[PDB]
């Protein structure tokens, strides 16, 4: 309604929301969002910034003893730090059709790195976890975000080490939110500021006042030993994201800042070889492609990400035809490349013994 | 404007202009339908640049074969035909000029006229169409590739385009524009698929496990997009999956062998024939070859491990051929296939 | 007999037949030279007489290149005018020595992130037979030998 | 009332640059219609170009996205305008709008 | 068969056929040099490994020119004795390599304001068979190339 | 592999392209420094072995602004020489890290009141090949730094 | 080297700001802006592992 | 050790010579045809044959040739002699056919 | 010549590499490609035999 | 040279330590981080042997 050329004023405004940019945590958060035009309803659509939520969703919502919960998800989302933000808007949980057709979309994005539905309904939670259970052992590298009900895996996702379980529901001023909202947001913080190779394990909670279930030690101890993550509370500090480990117990996959690591190096030497498809299968090309590899993985080396003392002791790139190939494999139109790499593992128990004699 | 006194004069109209920056071995037909209401009534046209073509057609249109010619100069792009469909294999036989079949928003004619100039030998190269539907994913996918030909010639190319001015390009052109970039800097021995065609998006986004249904027997041969890379052809396969005929790479680069071996050899046809005329046609294939393997078109290092002429009086031809005219070569080359599979195989140990 | 696959293993390599990858194309080129591997060099004295020699931290490298001036698209110019105050694509260069086919490497030559920091007119001159010559010169910060 | 003309500033900006262009191409008036011709002329219209665009003319980031010259034969032309005596010669220019409104939106919530 | 109208595509130039022109006229020289496209260079280093290399800002090119000494009139002394304190006609160099009738350019290297800083007598020598050659530099602000 | 988006996100920023706001007006100048932020040094000891250590009070910046003599009109001075006994018309000056194009602003500095205290007329010498360059001195209050 | 191995450090006790020193700007110069402050603090202590 | 190794080969330079006939000059209008370095590059090749002509015995091919001059004959009152024209070509390389 | 004697001979004791240049690489040149060290060290010592 | 003749000494009474200065790091530097400590005395004698 702006036509006299000076200056307006307003009164009765809402403070805008900060967006970082990131490029390991891209997230795809599957809740009952509202559309206020009917197009984007069953697909997936890009939020750039909350300015861009209000203009497409509905961010009001009024309630009516039920209560909208997914455009507060979000705000906590960019408090925590933003992203990209892909959202599915999925309205009731039991229509199997638009869950049947979910994973097929995810693939025609290219970019999601993160899934973590926040919604505060625990059958809601089950079917789009169950849905998505298939297509992260396809090694698509996508991170699995859940959230435990009482204390435990939610059992469509076992042990994948794809999988993070975040126990405490988080409660806002009070409505109680599950975490994963808030944990996606801290992972697109942690690997701006500390890269993919730091555990995302001391980050204390923007916005949010106070968990649900005041969690103490003794029963820790006995989800520690799972992948569950406990959202603890620090007196000095507040809320803190505690624990790093996934649904995996093996040795190789235990804890999350290991597995993101190697997630987001497939993801960054997938990106750089597709220039290199349909060149001829030569050595000429065989060597290309290992350069391209080497340069990426020196680069990661001399920032931190790899636990090596001489660059060759974090990683190897290996291609030729004696080794890693036979002729019958160049004729049929492939090249196979052995990529090693070596992380560090993040100190999490400190024994302090102390004593008084001298 | 009209030009009435010596100065300079100012014109603020719309105006459009694209350079040529063409190849010689890519001169396609753009093939339209008959039932088409805003063509010009000749059945063959030719048009050299964008220029030419803006004065036949002065307004942007929406139909298939505007589209297709808009995308096409706007790349480079030469000398190009728009035939009606019921006379494509007439111009074909006629203007000898002809290396692409480009079926412009046509299937079902286009087809059975296509079939016929390939058993009639006239060394083209199809550029067919998808359907305009969406693909479902539950498709029983022979039942999807059961109109095209089983012809090494021809590749299908399925997503179409939806062009900036909001109008649907055939993804034959989106496909026949890669060839145009690929030929001049890259040469007819490299694949098509990885160059980036500007100004065109797909209508639809595939995965990869989509793909991986129709990679095999009939070849869809995707146009997806990429960030990086971005909108490029993705595959380079042929109707045909042979172990000689697959790889619309090593069917070109034999088709441009073919026509530049015989447009060399014409200039020696009615000479005698005589063995001093023997060894002048297998030295003027030899000399094309020896400079064709040494800019990396064959595959081999060495001339003896490339190419191959042989011709003789009780070699390829007898004295019973002699006496009618023929003059028997066997000319054998190899060909450099396309590394279509990159395999990582990551792993903590060192 | 030398047998001349053993000429492929133990003969040395010569210098006239090499592939240069600039990012993710080739483009041919002349002459290429400057691909040094230099460190500085840490002394200390005591009195007592122990001399202690260490390398320092090595420096950038400087790579010349330079080729022919053809008609049509100059890649060189192109890379060259995209410098605004900062921002310059860098790119991977790779120099191998090649066999004749020029199909495979014998050795080759890395170079992490260049730059173009100069580039050269040729030298027009009316009484002189030659080809217009460009010569750029990159910088990078690290040369990589891989052989294979 | 349109979108390109609707401010005085863009309109004329387009009628000075026309007008400083116009007066440096009649020194090539009655030149020989030739491909040298063309590129002298591309030049001078370049580098007046290229000095808007550096003191803030022009609204770009790179100096390709604010202007461009086009002259050729196949390119801008046909062989039979320039057996007639003519070249045409295709600009374009990029101009910056100017803000006009300023929204404050004040509040006391923090 | 290599059939020439290919030569003049793919071909590399010679460069000794050039037409300059030096404002609005062709001025017939001999030699042309120093039209270069010059960058300096920004570094900077932390104590934990990051070396930074940056483009600096591109400093200014030097031209030099040389033509013979003609009985007519001296374009080359008119144009840098018109030197008040500050005040110079400005001029825009292009130096095209040409085919040989001399009427289409192949490449050309533009200069924008060109002014000139010097001008050298020729060496008179009575026991040398020469021609008197001037020799002018300029100095201006910016070259570009324009490839056609 | 940089691709120079990366760059203005990663890399630091040159000294050499700056605009300064002054006041309403935007006014060229070729050094600017002292935009300092100082604080002075309260310290406390008793006999006990305390050692108290605190910030005092923020002093003044002094900042030095550099341009050139242009036959216009000198904007600089009539700033200068409307004083009357205390009365300045005290002006804001923004110095902001600047895009290669000017259409960003990187870093900026922010100056609150700022009236000039000295304006030093260039040293005249018939041996020297120089600009005329006056060099004004301002007193403000507070330096502030805004990061877009 | 790589960063994995600590020779001899310097810690400080309770350091705050006394000063911050911006850049000078110059249109002659090649140089990156380099800010510079300064530091009080009580005692310097050295480990050394 | 001593190293031995073939290099690059060499550009092969060609000279063919013949007579001065009453027509017209096909070497001649071959070398003026010149744009500065525009030239109808031609493939040669000499050919050992039978006395008759039918027959083919060992031949020598050229791939790219282009004259670099072509010296007139020298015109001598004093002399019985054909004008013998001498070209000189410039060439890439030189292979052996038998047959 | 046989290579199995020492005539004379210059030992250096403790050298370590500070430069390694690549070799110009010319295509019109027919020679080999030679890389060249510099090394340093702090005794040079000659002994006869 | 060898270390097994005093030429000249001097000699330090009763020498403790007023300061310690810890190198000027630097990374543009090729230098030894060198302490440099300094001392209070209260006479300096000379023997010669």
């Amino acid at each position: 309604v702006t036509s006299v050329p000076g200056v307006y004023i307003e009164e009765d405004a809402s403070p805008a929301m900060s967006v970082s940019a990131s490029a390991t945590a891209v997230p795809l958060f599957v809740a009952r969002f509202t559309p206020l035009k009917p197009e984007l309803a069953g697909v997936i659509t890009r939020i750039g910034s909350w300015l861009d939520y209000t203009i497409l969703f509905d961010s009001n919502v009024p309630s009516s003893v039920v209560d909208p919960t997914a455009s507060v998800a979000l705000r906590l989302y960019f408090q925590n730090g933003g992203g990209p933000c892909y959202l599915y808007p999925l309205e009731k949980a039991d229509d199997n059709g638009p869950l049947a057709a979910l994973p097929d979309l995810i693939d025609e994005v290219g970019e999601i790195t993160l899934l973590a539905s926040p919604d505060p309904d625990e059958t809601y939670r089950t079917a789009v976890y169950g849905a998505l259970a298939a297509s992260l052992d396809q090694h698509k590298g996508y991170f699995l975000l859940a959230d435990s009900v009482n204390g435990d895996a939610p059992s469509a996702v076992g042990g994948s080490a794809q999988v993070a379980v975040y126990y405490p529901n988080v409660e806002v001023p009070p409505l109680s939110l599950p975490p994963s909202a808030l944990i996606a947001g801290v992972y697109g913080k942690t690997d701006g500021e500390r890269g993919v190779w730091k555990a995302p394990a001391n980050v204390v909670l923007n916005g949010v006042s106070d968990v649900s279930v005041r969690v103490t030690n003794e029963q820790q101890a006995e989800l520690n030993p799972k992948g569950i993550n406990v959202i603890r509370h620090f007196s000095d500090r507040g809320l803190v994201v505690w624990g790093s480990r996934t649904q995996k117990d093996d040795d190789d996959w235990r804890y999350i800042p290991v597995r993101r690591l190697f997630d987001a190096a497939e993801r960054d030497i997938k990106k750089a070889l597709q220039p290199m498809v349909f060149e001829p299968n030569s050595q000429l090309t065989w060597k290309r492609v290992q350069t391209a590899i080497d340069n990426y993985l020196y680069r990661l080396w001399q920032q931190g990400a790899l636990a090596g003392n001489k660059a060759e002791e974090a990683y190897f790139v290996r291609v030729g035809k004696g080794i890693t190939m036979t002729q019958d494999e160049i004729n049929q139109g492939k090249m196979i490349i052995q990529v090693g790499m070596a992380a560090v593992r993040p100190a999490e128990f400190i024994i302090l013994k102390f004593t008084q004699d001298m | 404007v009209t030009t009435t006194y010596p100065g300079v004069y100012l014109s603020e109209d719309a105006v459009s202009s694209f350079s040529v920056n063409s190849a010689a071995t890519a001169v396609p037909l753009f093939a339209y339908d008959s039932e088409n209401t805003n063509t010009i009534n000749k059945p063959i046209q030719v048009f050299r640049n964008w220029a030419e073509f803006t004065v036949e057609y002065p307004t942007p249109l929406e139909d298939a074969f505007y589209t297709s010619l808009s995308l096409w100069f706007m790349h480079g792009g030469g000398k190009c035909y728009l035939v009606n469909e019921a006379n494509i294999a007439d111009a074909v036989a006629q203007y000898d000029d002809i290396t692409l079949i480009v079926a412009a928003g046509t299937d079902t004619t286009t087809y059975t006229a296509f079939t016929t100039v390939v058993g009639q030998g006239y060394r083209i190269f199809g550029l067919f169409d998808g359907p305009k539907e969406k693909i479902a994913g539950t498709a029983k996918p022979d039942e999807v590739m059961e109109e095209y030909p089983t012809s090494p010639f021809g590749a299908v190319f399925y997503p179409w385009g939806t062009l900036a001015s909001g109008a649907a390009v055939p993804p034959s052109a989106i496909a026949a524009a890669s060839i145009t970039q690929t030929d001049r800097t890259r040469g007819v021995w490299k694949a098509p698929a990885n160059q980036a065609v500007n100004g065109v998006t797909p209508a639809f986004a595939v995965s990869d496990d989509f793909q991986g249904k129709y990679n095999q027997g009939k070849a869809l041969n995707m146009i997806r997009t990429f960030s990086g890379q971005g909108t490029v052809v993705w595959g380079a396969r042929t109707l045909e999956d042979s172990d000689n005929w697959r790889y619309i790479p090593v069917r070109r680069l034999f088709n441009a062998v073919e026509r530049d071996i015989q447009k060399s050899l014409n200039k020696l046809v009615f000479e005698p024939n005589s063995q001093p005329t023997w060894q002048r046609v297998k030295a003027a294939v030899d000399s094309y070859l020896h400079s064709l393997w040494q800019q990396g078109a064959l595959a081999g290092n060495t001339p003896a491990d490339a190419w191959f002429v042989q011709v003789g009086k009780d070699l390829t031809m007898t004295q019973e051929e002699i006496n009618q005219g023929k003059m028997i070569i066997k000319i054998g080359l190899a060909a450099v296939r396309p590394a279509e599979f990159i395999i990582l195989q990551f792993s903590q140990d060192i | 007999a030398i047998t001349a696959d053993d000429i492929a293993v133990q003969y040395p390599i010569p210098t006239y037949r090499f592939i240069v990858t600039l990012g993710d194309e080739q483009v041919p080129f002349t002459s290429a030279s400057g691909l040094d591997i230099n460190f500085d060099t840490i002394e200390y004295r005591d009195g007592t007489g122990n001399w202690f020699k260490m390398p320092g931290q090595r420096q950038a490298p400087n790579i010349t290149l330079s080729k022919g001036v053809f008609p049509g698209k100059n890649a060189m110019y192109e890379w060259i005018n995209a410098i605004q105050l900062n921002q310059v694509e860098k790119k991977d260069i790779m120099i191998s020595l090649t066999n004749e086919a020029g199909t495979e490497v014998l050795v080759s030559w890395n170079v992490s992130n260049a730059f173009p920091t100069s580039l050269t007119s040729p030298s027009f001159d009316a009484t002189s037979n030659e080809i217009a010559v460009q010569q750029i010169t990159l910088m990078a910060d690290r040369v990589t030998i891989q052989t294979a």
